[PDB]
């Protein structure tokens, strides 16, 4: 519940951070940079919901919860600014790629049962 | 400039004491009594529901603006426990006080800030002159699961606000509105689920707090003003515990904040508790003295008010029942008879 | 700082082992070790466990004092320690730094899981990857080796048959291991027209959910002789340890483990061998790529050309001159109980080394008396390499 | 004090399904119902999209036509039906998703398929008189017909969001004035325990619908003195294409005039989306000048209709953001079995 | 040939009275206990339920029994109120027994009837020789519909008996049986309801009377006999009215009902109440002693037994609990802490 | 002494290939086909259920036993989806065959061994001579969770058979029976809920192998017998991969198992399932045949049964349809009509 919560700019908006010591942006946010530690200096960074397929999978048997989907085509994401992510590619299971070009989209990623809460995220479309 | 021409509350004639429910639970009631600041709540009869309780206080209020209801251009109700999932309370308070058909309606929702999310609308629509007059109601027929703490402050009320544009049949203005919005889990239902479910302890500080402060600090900011400016301030009242946290955090003292606070023999009304809680201010208050209002929801969001009182609140006070009244002619029930009437028995 | 050998080594089988419950399985695993390495109960000083299944099956944290109390050894300190699938080897890892402390002479480094007790194992075994980055888009714990595997194939040009041949050879070595959960030849077209989980995995490239314990005995090289002829002792020359990203998106090239590299490389160093040394390996191939990835970044061969070395089957038992892979049958084959994979991977490398009778018949080339284990949790954020040799 | 809209936007999912594939399950004359209700498919929404993706989607194209800083924004209102919750509320949702939080008001609106349009009165009020800058008013639906009934063949996704504003320099169109008939007419409902709503039948056409949707539009022409001919375009609730026809046609709309803001042939009935949606083909084609008539109907029962006029402005936005027309034919069709698998209908 | 070699009995021991549940309807208490003859009835704990019952009465039964329960051949459990929709309670009473593995059971659904149905198929696999001794348990935690007339009786209960053929270890032996069966709409509960539906007044003659009557007239041609061959008798009661009207009908006595009537202290157990009945009847019961009993179920159908009792009676009364005394050890509770207890709160 | 006297058995026309469930959920379904061994499933007329097929099965065991249905003594049916949850369908089947009044009646429930109950307990009122003649049904309407597994599998049928005394009359002998139950949570489903859960690979090993073999092996050593001794065999059969797996674990070849198994295309009958094969088997034995019969059901336990048939079998078996005929005639849907059917459309 409460985990959602801090998220949720990062999954709704794809808002990361920049470290300004180096320049290397971050998403997901990160509170140390990995690179400078100490001496780094994050800031709050927007980026483009744009990238490129990395590399990819098709899920023939996930948990139940995701039955309508089923098969459904799970990647990681190289975005523009740099960083990479895990989500899901709303497209056909015979057009996914390495190296497609790809947008983020607001999508209802995962329901705590019927009468937990509602969680939304990020999920990616192709461009054409 | 924009003020309420008139105001009304209605609450039902049953209570039920923490010592009913606790007894019934095996819960020790000193310690409930004295951990959220509540001794009792109110309770409808089960021939009422929030529409009913909307009409009551939407007709005490026209009594005290003392207007021809076909002047309502827009009829506003905010609340949690609308009779249907879809048919609108709004119009059946509209038919049932006069305004239809020369009006808008809509029925809203955000948890306990619903009420005061239509009175803004309100102050919208008739400082633009897109409308003469326009109500906004709050108003909930709460319900607590059985075994829940919420089952102790769950009760039901509601109170209507006409606003106007003439200074002459104003009672109260509004100098300011502000509102601080997120999006925070702490207190949900989904649509199949009877009760909700919420964070625990995850409602307090980062919900509650953070958007009724924030809230409260902002009007002022905009406003230009301080804690001693206000000769009054009502808060979102959950329990007594938090209205007075909040209270005292922002340095009001009991004088200030005591005829806002409620729940203690009212219990949470939802989208009508600070409606109400505002409307026994009014009942007090004197021409000039200025109040601080601010609502929370969960969801989460919270509306502040900056009001100040005229010359014309002693004209009207009198023409509908006090909500000092209402809250103590009562009659109490047992556990038993309190969840017959709630529909609590599953059949 | 003393040197560390292993005296004893004990396992259950490993598979759907519904009879047994949890207690059976430490116990006998115990037992076992107990009475390989000749040592009464009250010899031992202290345990170090790995272990799962306890609080994501069962709702029971506290594992240590639990198996402590039922194994009888109360008051021994007993000692939980988890990085999900390497839980077993830290706990090894655990139990040899406390021996060259000094501050025990003879320990118990052992593994139990019993994951056919929950309902549904996935999200146990998905608790390896990060819950708000990865499991809860949908990235399956399959569907990340997975991705792996995808992005390998398109760097070096992997065919699917390559990989497929990783799994026909662990089937075959795992007919020679009594201890295995499956113990069936399998063929190139049947692992690749099995039912797929996660492309371009088949469900004969994934390691099943397993049943199953292992303990080992670790002991002060010189106490060992008190216990074991001199020759049937084997030392444990390094274990170290390395870190990387938890999500493999947030990896600088995802075709390989740098905290494998990194500790194998130190491993070698203390050891001053170098990969050309090592006689049999034990690598965590859970999914087949991961046999792949980790035979190269050990040093027994260039980056991107596992899969013609597994095609020629230097890898194979009967294959001569080059290293002696999974044995047993691996992961995949022999079975992947999360908290004793670790201890398993080095109880071969100890009867392997030592020419025990339990590895008879699947029994490698010894040319120079050297034994490597890589254990890793997740998808590569931890990574725990044991050194062993029959030389001290 | 002049008020207009100073952006729009709009989305449908890509998924359909035709009333042959309904009518083939359950026994049905497809003909005779694409005849009978004016309808040959329906929108269909992904099952990881509901009334809030929707209702983003609209805002974040809304927000590109207009091309502000979300920022600015101090309302934000979604009127639905399906709202993905049952308390807590959807509007807090989309201001986040743009950015517009904190410095705002919000709520969830109830009304039937008018829900949409009151939010857009409510923005009118609040920057004509001074409360905010810029208002949100959005009405998005993923509407769900009861399996067996004629309410499957046209209950869709769908929603478009406005946001109004004060500055002549960013309106693309100005509201000319408003009005609204409101009655209590127990013509459709539903309960809180139960799946799907109830309707009265007959009763929900001329008693109800063109009560209201008629007494709405002749009550702004007279309040504005206006007749059909002064419009160049005109949309109305579209619950089945035959409702619309009858309305536009009893009102002396022509073809030329009605055609755009029919959408519910192609895309089904959206409910509080509905109109929005309409209204925004409509603006995807329109030229300066062009004055406009948009009257919803909401069950309850009230009507909002508008009176619009475009502006010069309108040109430059069009396509900052996908054509409402792009969204309805960019589409991927479905059978029965994988439309109650997405729409959750099958008892699990 | 066939007789039983061991009974036992099972009441929990909260009670509510009539006065309790009417207090929070509005009904008159006094008219109900003279309208159904009936004072109170029994109330399971939270952490029971038939299954618990069920386990009670069948390890009562084989103390008086005396015998090693891996004899068991058959064990049935009837009720109504089985804790699972699909998982037998007869197994779990088999395991909390210990007579499993060796044996075969069943769980048994015939509205109040299911009970004794199933010591006819004991008789029968006892009298054929397939097992040496076998179980019928009659048991449920029945649950009226909150308001309504099944509220006041609407209790939890159980017996158990253990058929055998050995005439020293019989207790009673059956002298003959005899079951009317037809279709009948008196009362039903659909898959999806949690509470049953009736006919109302079609429930007595067309049903329980003509049932009840039909099957002891039957078994009387069967065996011969009239009213005054007979020492005790116990017919169904879902009221004492039903019961006492049924017997005066056949021209029994007081002195030879009394003994069976259970309801109007216990309440309706529905499956328990005949097996109950009979159970303080034996209880009491001399060598000698010859007894009939009837039971009914809605559907609907009846099951006749005509039984005498043997000297060993004496012998086996005292090796467990006595009807009567558990009937009397009760705790009374109020009717919130009754819903509460019974699961009757929404939530 | 005891024997079958008469048999019938009912499929409804409709069924479903495994390939229109998979298309629906995204599967491949040669993987199921080959996995499962399934390549279709039974579907019932949504104007069938539990009731009407067990008054076919029985219809078409009273043509071949010859009989007249006044003579039945008692009417068992067995099953998971009784049509109501109170109110007996063996009542609804004795009123549909004429064997009313005169009988006694009772519905089983033991997951899919509840129909083979009724035979044990027919065999021992017939033994006993309580009873002249007792027929015992296994019929089912299963319904599996959409998405889930058992949705390839979970079909409709039933099959009755009549009990007797008389050799001139019996079409079969029994020669012995025995039952292993115990308590295992391997399938349940609880009173709220539509579909039932499960252990997953629980369910295999310990409970389905367990119970199964346990229980051939209990009657083969009670009996001092071999697989050599046998003709014919039939398990239960969830899956066509159980069946097999249990029938060549204990020794029996092809020809041996061949005819009981019927789950590959017409699915998994619950209570029926059982029943339906020694009902095929019997269409094709010859005088003399050895039948071994082990049924499972969840909870837990098996009835196993060793039976020869007479030189009367010839004489009935085409007095009444074949059950290979009523598999073979036919009518294939898609999921669509199937969920339309099924009821498993939320509306
Ligand atoms: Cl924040
Ligand atoms: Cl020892
Ligand atoms: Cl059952
Ligand atoms: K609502
Ligand atoms: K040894
Ligand atoms: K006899
Ligand atoms: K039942
Ligand atoms: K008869
Ligand atoms: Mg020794
Ligand atoms: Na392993
Ligand atoms: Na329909
Ligand atoms: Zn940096």
């Amino acid at each position: 519940v409460v985990r959602s919560w801090r998220h949720m700019k990062e999954r709704y908006n794809l808002i990361g951070t920049r470290c300004k010591t180096c320049g290397k942006v971050y998403f997901p946010s990160r509170t140390v940079c990995p690179d400078c530690r100490r001496k780094g200096e994050l800031e709050e960074f927007q980026l483009s919901g744009k990238g490129k397929i990395y590399t990819y999978s098709i899920v023939y048997a996930p948990p139940k919860e995701f039955n309508k989907l089923t098969p459904y085509v799970i990647a990681i994401v190289e975005l523009e600014e740099g960083p990479k992510v895990t989500a899901q590619v709303d497209c056909d299971i015979n057009k996914i790629s390495i190296g497609i070009p790809v947008e983020a989209a607001f999508r209802r990623i995962k329901e705590d049962g019927k009468d937990g809460i509602i969680s939304y995220g990020y999920k990616f479309v192709p461009i054409t | 400039d924009i003020g309420i021409v008139g105001y009304g509350s209605y609450i039902p004639k049953y209570r039920i004491k923490v010592e009913e429910i606790a007894k019934v639970w095996g819960k020790d009631p000193e310690a409930i009594k004295k951990g959220l600041v509540v001794n009792e709540k109110s309770v409808p009869s089960p021939d009422e529901d929030t529409a009913t309780i909307a009409v009551e206080a939407a007709r005490n209020a026209v009594k005290r603006a003392g207007i021809n209801a076909e002047k309502i251009g827009a009829v506003y109700v905010g609340s949690e426990s609308h009779p249907y999932a879809v048919k609108p309370t709004s119009a059946t308070v509209a038919e049932a006080i006069g305004a239809t058909p020369d009006l808008t309606a809509a029925d809203l929702e955000f948890a306990c800030k619903a009420g005061t999310a239509g009175i803004q609308m309100c102050m919208g629509l008739v400082g633009s002159g897109l409308i003469e007059y326009g109500m906004a109601i709050g108003a909930d027929t709460a319900q607590g699961a059985p075994g829940d703490a919420l089952e102790y402050t769950a009760s039901a009320g509601g109170a209507a606000y006409i606003i106007g544009n003439k200074k002459d049949e104003m009672i109260a203005v509004f100098n300011g509105t502000y509102s601080y919005t997120t999006d925070t889990p702490d207190f949900w239902r989904r649509e199949g689920q009877s009760y909700p479910k919420h964070g625990g302890r995850f409602t307090g500080e980062p919900a509650y707090f953070k958007h009724v402060l924030n809230a409260a600090k902002g009007i002022m900011e905009k406003m230009g003003t301080t804690v001693k400016d206000y000769d009054y301030c009502v808060f979102h009242q959950p329990n007594g515990k938090f209205y007075i946290k909040a209270a005292k955090s922002l340095g009001f003292t009991n004088e200030q904040y005591k005829y806002g606070l409620l729940t203690p023999y009212l219990g949470n009304t939802y989208s009508g508790a600070v409606p109400l809680g505002l409307s026994n201010i009014l009942d007090h208050a004197e021409e000039g003295a200025r109040i601080l209002a601010v609502s929370y929801g969960s969801g989460a969001g919270s509306d502040a008010f900056d009001i100040t009182v005229t010359e014309r609140i002693k004209e009207v006070v009198d023409k509908a029942p006090k909500t000092l009244d209402l809250l103590n002619r009562k009659k109490y029930i047992d556990y038993a008879v309190y969840v017959k009437y709630r529909g609590k028995i599953k059949i | 700082m003393r040197d560390v050998a292993i005296i004893g080594y004990g396992q259950t089988k490993f598979g759907e082992l519904w009879e047994d419950s949890f207690r059976d399985l430490i116990v006998e695993a115990g037992v076992k070790a107990i009475k390989d390495a000749n040592v009464d109960g009250g010899d031992i000083d202290a345990m170090y466990i790995g272990n799962m299944s306890g609080g994501l099956f069962v709702g029971q944290e506290h594992i240590a004092s639990l198996i402590a109390d039922h194994a009888g050894l109360n008051p021994v300190p007993c000692t939980r320690v988890e990085a999900a699938c390497a839980s077993g080897s830290l706990a090894l890892r655990s139990a040899v730094l406390s021996v060259a402390s000094g501050h025990h002479d003879v320990v118990l480094a052992g593994g139990v899981e019993k994951m056919t007790d929950v309902e549904d194992a996935t999200a146990a075994i998905a608790s390896a990857s990060d819950q708000e980055w990865e499991a809860f888009f949908g990235a399956t714990f399959p569907s990340l080796y997975a991705m792996m595997a995808r992005r390998y194939m398109y760097q070096y040009g992997l065919t699917i048959e390559e990989l497929s041949m990783w799994s026909v050879i662990a089937h075959e070595n795992a007919t020679k291991n009594k201890y295995a959960q499956f113990g069936f030849k399998t063929t190139l077209e049947q692992v690749m027209n099995a039912s797929p989980v996660a492309d371009p995995l088949t469900l004969m490239h994934c390691s099943p959910v397993s049943d199953g314990a292992s303990a080992l005995i670790v002991c002060d090289a010189d106490k060992a002789e008190e216990f074991a002829p001199k020759d049937e002792i084997i030392y444990i020359k390094a274990s170290t340890q390395a870190s990387d990203t938890i999500a493999l998106h947030d990896r600088e090239d995802m075709t390989t483990l740098n905290a494998a590299k990194v500790a194998s490389e130190k491993a070698y160093k203390l050891a001053k061998i170098a990969p050309e040394k090592i006689d049999v390996a034990e690598v965590h191939d859970c999914f087949a790529i991961n046999g792949l990835i980790l035979v190269e970044d050990l040093g027994f061969c260039k980056k991107g050309d596992a899969g013609k070395v597994i095609d020629e089957g230097k890898i194979r038992i009967d294959y001569d001159d080059f290293v002696t892979v999974n044995p047993s049958g691996g992961l995949k084959a022999a079975g992947h109980a999360l908290g004793a994979t670790g201890i398993r991977q080095v109880g071969e490398l100890y009867w392997q080394l030592k020419q025990d009778k339990e590895c008879k018949d699947r029994q490698a080339t010894i040319k120079n008396g050297y034994g490597i284990a890589a254990n890793v949790g997740g998808t590569g954020g931890t990574v725990c390499v044991h050194l062993l040799s029959d030389k001290r």
